[PDB]
DNA sequence: GTACCTACGGCTTATGAT
DNA sequence: GTACCTACGGCTTATGAT
DNA sequence: ATCATAAGCCGTAG
DNA sequence: ATCATAAGCCGTAG
């Protein structure tokens, strides 16, 4: 146990070292190699480790390493590395394995949780290199974030609209949200097919108060579904329909399409009219129908080109941006220099932590597994 | 740099973990049921060009490539897997024709990866058919430099002809083989009536099947699997005893176990129930089997009628064991409980949307080649204004500006359908006899030979045009007509059920 | 059927173990010093196309590669032999540049052949140049499908460079590692006389390098070794005392330890030493290296001279370690002990030859280039005639048969050396203006484009046949002179030296 | 030891077993799944085993289960398995283990060697399918003997000579004669260079009662030079010198050839000229002379191509018999179908195995491992 | 060259308690 | 996910015998 | 006090 | 005599 795998620092006085966790072949070896040999610590871990609650037994024990070499397992009498933390991969078994570790902790030593002793790291995600431009990115957003301000590099468009050379924060806020827009309706895309989610957007507006008329009705039912055809590339078509579901008319279009071999309609109701995503939508189309966006000239930086849709010349900026750039992803800390994993991990002027508290007491860990909390969980629907 | 984070961190983190993993690692797609990584292993197989009329390949460039290129998790996942295709008694259809050591019925593992040979079997060409065309949607690899199919245009509806069981999180499937016969023709029938009930498809699908052949005695639990989604059913070894002619004793032949059973084990586990008095009747127990056949013996004691001694090694010998039936697969990237008719609906939308996709496909390509073909035989019309043209333009770009610039004269002996033998992109400002050009016209007509030039080429020519011609409008057909589309899948279903048809292995026995 | 055999089978099996290891597997050979090991992977990383200014690439894909095609002995031995030459403290000159934990001097081992990343270096592209040009043999790997180059055409002496260490049935080599500008200095000396004496070579090498820095204490060895092939050197690692300016106490400081020790192996004994008090005068032992250098502190103990503690040390302790030079290698597939000189004359010859092989490609390829180049410019030449011949004829082989049967005019426009603008096997009776043409020819004509037909591609054509013309005269002149053929290796060898010099890193201290 | 790798067989009388010994995992599988399950064994290894000389010692011991299953460990009491056998891979690696387990048998228990109980397995060694013909080639003589045969399906020749269809066995003696004459060239040809060699063959006769006349040496030599020069498609050449090393005469060519850079000379002596290797050339030379092979006519067997070389017509042949044949070579038993392995190797109607003996009390052991005997012993020269 | 630990659900089989 | 056995020569270092 | 005997490590292989 | 509790194995993963 203390012997074999577990290499301590110089210094012998507790409250001061530091204990990391990790895979053990693949990456102690980096992390020795690339540690202070002051006041560090390691200890590698094989595979992984059994629960506590689906397999009981005070006798079950084959590590035990861990609780041999951090006390006698009772706890306030020895106190040695008053510090631990959790280097652990990416990865989805990342995660599994530390949500192990963690409830292992909770259910044995109660006391070295509440007293903020555990920690948890946040190794880097992405590695971005623009010939001299270097960057460390850790999390989705943030290189998405990333993405849109290289995209974004100071461009300048020219339509004619009030402004001769619309450009800045405005446009950079214009496209944040048309891409969260975007974003909400490749979500909400399960529901409903997709060409008439991306036509509303150019399309008229509508309101309630439309229903008196038929003719107005038709009308924008007709311009729908010519423009569907129109722009219907693939093996489809497009159909209109008028419905009248009330006492006197309560006007609602249904549309019919034919896909390859059977037609599915869709009813507009007043539910869907007032619907929130709907409402936003509409907002989203009209400040993009007030733009007068067609003939259109933005440069980044050394070229510019005249379209007909804001999305294209959205396509081609990213493109542009997107030619030359080079991005590694480490997907397991024994692939990186032991340098480069010094100073993104374990450097105590650079590196980025995270404790951990104990708010209250529940029974998610109850629920962890009795396989009835686990079939009935997975509600993300 | 330390900011406080609560301790609710728990939840989503293995939330992540258990929604990753039911959606990527065990459960299979009721459009193909495949598992992701048989997908990624014959998609790098058929990539490295490895068919079955060629010679065999070291295990080691396969298992490498794969990891390599598409699925990074380890080695022995992945032997493993592969290994699990080519054995014989473990699939009803095998996938990867191989050689070597693969195990047996024995319990003894196959050989190192440094020794066998393994190549694709005729039947996996039918899986994979139509690759190359458009059918599909291509997803990028885990660094995003690769493109790797979704669901594969299969021709046979493997989901219920080999099935599969994993375990995942929060569910877990098992669902047993099928005839293929069967399934084909049951397809037809719900091909020609949509609203067939599940009596009529139960009438041309009796049950299951087996690699190795058994006895089958409830129907209760097929019934109210296929109906519901969950059952149980019983699996019974094939026995008889046997009298010699003459004085002799009275003995037990075994022909073939049930699914799934360690031979050995159940060897061992017999000679410690004897052992144990546990059991009455057994004096002894030896093995004849060979490579005729699996033949089990077993020495009756004197003076026992033995079938008792049969029913009692039936309730309480591995020879019968039950089989837990429960069907659950990826509909749309969620997992629901599925019955027969579901699972024939979504195989003939998905093949329905493949014919449709692989004829918009086709149709393009032949547009391209005879809008090509046409300014190549108009510009073989007139040839020595070309040739002048040509001799006296100092630069090929020059050259080709002039040539569109002028008209053309399109001689009578140059000169099909009104229109559709034109792309859609072209503009009407061409071929308005009157004719003009395009640059990449152009340049094709400055990409020509001499060899061009004979009587031979013309003819030849001509003959392509109108067989492209004939092309287009059958296609244009095809896709107008949904009748010609049904006759097209039904004669593609019958001819595959004429090339794989096969016999019945297993036996129901009801009650 | 069992015939007798004696028992003297065993001598006869034995014997050929013997000789297929000690030619196959562990000595090296003088021409180029790579074990068939090293061989045959940068033979697989070349043929794959894995260059160094490309991005990195999986070890599993090399691994399974190489076990696949040439080198069928398992992996563990292949990916060791990988794992070894990216480590920048165990060769003077690296040759695989990789990415990722290969290990360090404290004993640890790499990863698993899963996490890596490789790609050639600068250096191994030097290693492989001209390989394609037929400069070497091919040998068919072991079931005879495909070729294997047999020595690798070098521009580095690598036997003396880096040197191996093997251990065969009988025999057993070792050889130091040595620094480039010099060895590239001695090849120029020996090139500008044939008869240098054993003290001109030593004069212009002093002796080995190694990749970690040390102090040589004995010229004897060293001498002795290059003079016979036998001998022993000294290694001393590097070392002073320290004492504060104010009271303080005396302290070591230890820089670089000898070639191939275990640091911690090093730290542990010397704490055993310490405790079982067989040396004096050590209180403690701590330790400061870090990314800027190894940094070793041992703190005396007070009243202590400590100088007397370290040469018992010295004495004692590993920091000062003895080695066994021994000269062995293959000249013509048997081990011979050779020194310094038979290695010089032997790289000078092979260079010889496989600069006289490359100058004869060449030569040859850019013959049949402008033999082809000719037909078709006395092709461009008459065209009309040409357009009506083929206009005419039916069948294009009956054109080609009626161009070669009719002479040509060879306009005065159309229309070099005396001779050698024509191949060795074409026959007098062809190009006797009068002008004939071949098969070959005219396939080559019918094999033009329009784009041939403008004023660029003359004038283009005229400036290839006279390029061609004046590399084939020089060609002839390089073959036919030996003082240019010395020049040309002479000039190679000093852009080698000015591209890949550098700096000594140990030093030499006689006695 | 009994348990965990021995599989016996359903007999339990010795002197009718059959007990088998290979290498463990790869090889045992294929072994247990295709041997006979009435009166077969098989005990699996692992690796290599330890000398018994080089490292001698009664405690050391790692395996023992050999002894442990096959007697006592003395002998005459317990007499087990009276049959052993040794299969064994076709590598160098094979013969190797195989040494090693017959010096253990012999400086073990020498009354099982004597009592000729030992035996050596005879695996095949290539598999020729040629369409339908199948075939199986254990050895290389063989293999070359029906590389040999297959060329020489019946072929007819036809030049002008005294035969008119020159075919048969008589041809097929001549191109055995000629293989042999060039094996022996080819191992000669460490020592002189490869073209005078080769040119031989055709060059007229030579005798010692030519050293008389200066101007037969010198037209002899002047052929011979002006014929290397002529067939030299490399970048060579060849020179002609005339010595005189005697009283008066003993006249001596010498030839001069030029390489890439130095020039090397090839004096002619009397011993040279006696030389059997050089009777058997010139024996061959004056055969292939009597010929008149210049205007030659073989069909096999429905072409037929008039050349100008004998040797040139025999690779053409050898081209056209090796078009279309497939050859599998087996380098492993863990690799061919246990049906194959039964029925090549454990058949005791179609198997070929190999017996023992003891000859006599040498030192060949001895000489095993001192290393001086392992100094000497390589004199294959 | 080779053996032994863990997760995940649903089926069984064995074993001692009430 | 991970550790421990063998061959092959030449060098040393440790240890008890004469 | 001086000599014979038993170990450990280096790199391709199993 | 009848019920609650503890195990072993199946296939992708670590
Ligand atoms: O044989 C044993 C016995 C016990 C044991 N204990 C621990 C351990 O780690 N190992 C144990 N073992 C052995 C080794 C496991 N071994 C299995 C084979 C594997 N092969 C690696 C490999 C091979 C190939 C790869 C990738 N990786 O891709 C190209 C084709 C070949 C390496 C690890």
């Amino acid at each position: 146990g203390l012997p074999g795998k577990l290499a301590d620092c110089q210094e012998r006085d507790p409250a001061l070292s530091e204990l990391y966790l990790v895979e053990g072949d693949s990456a102690g070896g980096s992390a020795k190699q690339g540690r202070n040999r002051k006041n560090q610590a390691i200890l590698p871990l094989k595979g992984k480790i059994l629960n506590v609650e689906k397999a009981r037994f005070d006798k079950m024990l084959s590590s035990q390493e861990v609780a041999t070499l951090i006390t006698a397992l009772y706890n306030p009498d020895k106190l040695r590395y008053h510090s631990i933390i959790i280097m652990t991969d990416a990865d989805v078994d990342g995660s599994h394995i530390r949500t192990l570790l963690l409830t292992f902790f909770y259910r044995q030593m109660p006391e070295i949780v509440e007293r903020g002793h555990v920690y948890i790291a946040q190794p880097p995600l992405y590695k971005v290199k623009k010939g001299k431009q270097e960057q460390y990115i850790k999390d989705d957003e943030a290189m998405d974030q990333y993405q849109i301000s290289i995209a974004l590099d100071g461009a300048t468009l020219h339509t004619n609209a009030s402004a001769p050379a619309l450009a800045g924060e405005a446009l950079e806020k214009l496209v944040s949200e048309y891409n969260a827009t975007q974003k909400m309706i490749n979500r909400m895309e399960r529901r409903y097919p997709k060409a008439m989610l991306k036509e509303l957007i150019y399309q008229p507006t509508l309101t309630e108060a439309d229903l008196s008329d038929e003719q107005t009705v038709t009308r924008w039912v007709n311009a729908l579904v010519s423009e569907l055809n129109d722009k219907e590339q693939h093996g489809s078509q497009w159909k209109f329909d008028v419905h009248t579901n009330a006492e006197q008319n309560l006007f609602e279009p249904i549309v019919r399409v034919r896909t390859h071999g059977v037609d599915t309609d869709y009813p507009l109701d007043h539910e869907f009219i007032t619907g929130g995503e709907y409402r936003r939508i509409c907002t989203l189309g009209e400040k993009l129908r007030g733009l007068l966006e067609e003939d259109a000239f933005i440069e980044r930086g050394e070229r510019r080109q005249p379209v007909a849709s804001f999305e294209q010349a959205l396509d081609w900026l990213v493109k542009e941006s997107r030619r030359g750039l080079s991005i590694q992803r480490y997907k397991g800390l024994g692939e990186m220099n032991p340098e480069q994993l010094w100073e993104t991990t374990m450097d105590p002027e650079s590196r980025r932590m995270l404790r951990v508290t104990v708010k209250d007491a529940i029974a998610a860990d109850q629920l962890f597994t009795t396989l009835m909390g686990d079939a009935v969980e997975p509600r993300r629907a | 740099i330390t900011p406080v984070n609560i301790e609710e961190e728990l939840k989503s983190s293995y939330l992540d973990y258990a929604m990753s993993v039911i959606v990527g690692r065990a459960l299979p797609d009721v459009r193909d049921g495949l598992k992701p990584v048989h997908r990624r292993v014959l998609y790098a197989m058929n990539v490295l060009g490895n068919d079955w009329n060629k010679a065999y390949k070291k295990s080691a460039r396969v298992v490498g490539d794969v990891i390599g290129k598409y699925h990074p998790h380890g080695d022995s996942a992945v032997y493993d897997t592969i290994v699990r295709m080519a054995q014989p008694f473990s699939l009803r259809y095998m996938l990867v024709d191989g050689q070597g050591n693969f195990g047996s019925i024995d319990g003894d593992s196959a050989a190192a990866m440094r020794y066998t040979e393994i190549r694709l079997a005729k039947i996996a060409h039918e899986l994979m058919a139509d690759l190359e065309k458009e059918t599909v949607d291509f997803v990028d690899n885990y660094d995003g430099t690769e493109k790797i199919p979704d669901v594969m245009p299969t021709k046979i509806p493997n989901l219920l002809v080999n099935g599969s069981s994993g375990i995942a999180v929060g569910m877990a499937t098992n669902i047993p083989p099928h005839n293929l016969t069967e399934v084909i023709n049951g397809c037809l029938a719900y091909i020609d009536d949509e609203d067939i009930s599940i009596e009529g498809l139960m009438e041309h699908i009796p049950g299951p099947d087996f690699p190795t052949a058994a006895i089958i005695n409830g129907r209760r639990g097929i019934e109210e699997a296929y109906r519901t989604g969950r059952g149980k059913v019983y699996i019974r070894a094939r026995a008889e005893v046997e009298v010699d002619a003459k004085t002799g004793r009275e003995t037990i032949i075994v022909h073939e176990i049930p699914y799934q059973v360690n031979k050995a084990r159940l060897i061992e586990k017999i000679a410690e129930l004897v052992k144990e008095k546990r059991v009455e009747g057994i004096s002894a127990l030896r093995d004849e089997s060979d490579k005729d056949g699996m033949r089990i013996v077993i020495e009756v004691k004197r003076d026992a009628v033995g079938e008792v001694v049969l029913n009692n090694l039936y309730s309480q010998t591995q020879l019968q064991v039950s089989f837990g039936i429960n069907m659950v697969a990826l509909h749309h990237g969620q997992p629901k409980i599925m019955n027969l008719k579901d699972i024939i609906a979504a195989f003939v939308r998905h093949r329905r949307e493949v014919v449709t996709r692989r004829t918009i496909f086709e149709l393009r390509k032949a547009r391209d080649r005879a809008h090509i073909l046409e300014a190549l035989a108009v510009a073989l019309a007139n040839i020595d204004p070309i040739i002048e043209l040509i001799r006296h333009a100092p630069t090929p770009a020059e050259a080709k500006t002039a040539l569109v610039a002028n008209p053309w004269q399109l001689g009578n002996v140059a000169a099909a359908g009104d229109d559709a033998a034109r792309p859609e992109w072209l503009e009407p400002e061409f071929g308005v006899g009157l004719y003009y050009l395009t640059e990449q016209q152009a340049q094709a007509i400055l990409d020509l030979r001499l060899q061009k030039l004979t009587g031979l080429e013309h003819e030849k020519l001509l003959d392509e045009y109108k067989e492209l011609l004939d092309q287009i409008a059958e296609l244009l057909r095809i896709l107008g007509s949904a009748d010609r589309l049904m006759e097209v899948i039904r004669e593609e279903l019958e001819l595959v059920r004429e090339q794989f048809g096969d016999k019945r292995r297993t036996e129901i026995t009801a009650n």
